[PDB]
């Protein structure tokens, strides 16, 4: 499974 | 920020004429990922060619596997034709049985 | 042996040609099991290995939107990084992300990793300790400060030693038939006169798995890097790999060169020699 938590941008 | 493809043309199994096999063109080491790959049978573009999903290496350069089912013969010539920004003219690599 | 799970993502801006091409690929060891391709008809995370296909529609529903989210992050970041590096809006640029985790034979966590690249160069990477970041240059240090702010390292550590290690351990059992195998290299040598007085010795290794391998040429027991041609390890297309090494030798001295093959499925290092009578 991929990461669930959407990250903050760069 | 540009690397030229390394191109390898080969068969999935050792080649014996008359028996089904797979023709492989492996292009690795290139950047950027925009690339053009055609398999050639006596200089004519083979039409049912599949490929792998774009991935890349530790050094971030890309690699792709193009392949198609074929039956080697003595008379038939097979080549891979790759075009990339790093290339002034499409490079053509002929299938050699011991490479 | 050890096992790994890895996801690879590539985002390629196409200025004036619609949204960025986005391609995602998941692996267990050297076996691909999922993919997403923005340009593909499906617009869903699709399965790519037999043993993942049993997963229910909740699995594919989740993965589809998560992998799409990651895509949208890469969509903003393409614009942000364009600014950091003071680049025009007319060029095509590439973000690449790799992350995953490693476990041992008993399913215990060994390693987590995340690494990002911009235009094929190091941008920012998570350190081995999973607590801190290394930015590659001063622009990437802007991101490192943002991520140190929002504690991304700790939310990410959650996945890399937690979610990741459990789902790897499931997959490794859902697919225990195909994934636990090690195929050792079928080996053999060849010989090609280039003239009347020199020839090419070519040391082959075929059908092995996983893809890690070593080929080396020895002259009277000494390692020759002279005339040594080594190709990139390549996929057979059936789950196995091929590699060869070659050295050009003086015809009639083929007996003094020997080729050495090291691989995990090999009880001892293979040694091969051309055998003239």
């Amino acid at each position: 499974v991929v990461v669930g938590a959407v990250g903050v941008g760069k | 920020i540009q690397r030229t493809p390394k191109i390898q043309v080969y068969s999935r199994h050792p080649a014996e004429q008359g028996k089904s096999n797979f023709l492989n063109c492996y292009v690795s080491g290139f950047h950027p990922s925009d690339i053009e790959v055609d398999l050639l049978k006596n200089g004519e573009r083979i039409e049912k060619v599949e490929h792998s999903d774009l991935s890349f290496s530790k050094d971030w350069s890309f690699y792709l596997l193009y392949y198609t089912e074929f039956t080697p013969t003595e008379k038939d010539e097979y080549a891979c034709r790759v075009n990339h920004v790093t290339l002034s003219q499409p490079k053509i690599v002929k299938w050699d049985r011991d490479m | 042996g050890s096992h790994s799970m890895r996801y690879f993502f590539t985002s390629v801006s196409r200025p004036g040609r619609g949204e960025p091409r986005f391609i995602a690929v998941g692996y267990v060891d050297d076996t691909q099991f999922v993919r997403f391709d923005s340009d593909a008809a499906s617009q869903r995370m699709e399965p790519r290995a037999p043993w993942i296909e049993q997963e229910g529609p909740e699995y594919w529903d989740q993965e589809t939107r998560n992998v799409k989210a990651q895509s949208q992050t890469d969509r903003v970041d393409l614009g942000t990084l364009r600014g950091y590096y003071n680049q025009s809006e007319a060029g095509s640029h590439t973000i690449q992300i790799m992350y995953g985790c490693d476990v041992g034979s008993d399913g215990r966590f060994l390693r987590g990793y995340r690494q990002d690249a911009y235009d094929g160069k190091d941008y920012i990477a998570l350190n081995e300790d999973l607590r801190s970041w290394t930015a590659a240059d001063m622009a990437a240090q802007i991101t490192k400060r943002k991520w140190e702010a929002a504690h991304e390292a700790e939310q990410l550590r959650a996945y890399l030693d937690g979610t990741c290690v459990e789902w790897l351990r499931r997959y490794l059992e859902n697919g225990k038939e195909t994934l636990q195998r090690t195929d050792p290299p079928k080996t053999h040598m060849t010989h090609h006169p280039i003239s009347d007085h020199e020839a090419t010795l070519r040391c082959w290794a075929l059908g092995f798995y996983p893809a890690e391998i070593t080929l080396t040429w020895q002259r009277d027991g000494e390692d020759t890097l002279t005339d040594t041609e080594l190709v990139e390890t390549r996929p057979a297309g059936d789950g196995t790999f091929q590699k060869w090494a070659a050295v050009v030798v003086p015809s009639g001295e083929e007996q003094r060169y020997t080729c050495h093959v090291q691989h995990e499925g090999l009880p001892k290092p293979l040694t091969l020699r051309w055998e003239l009578s």
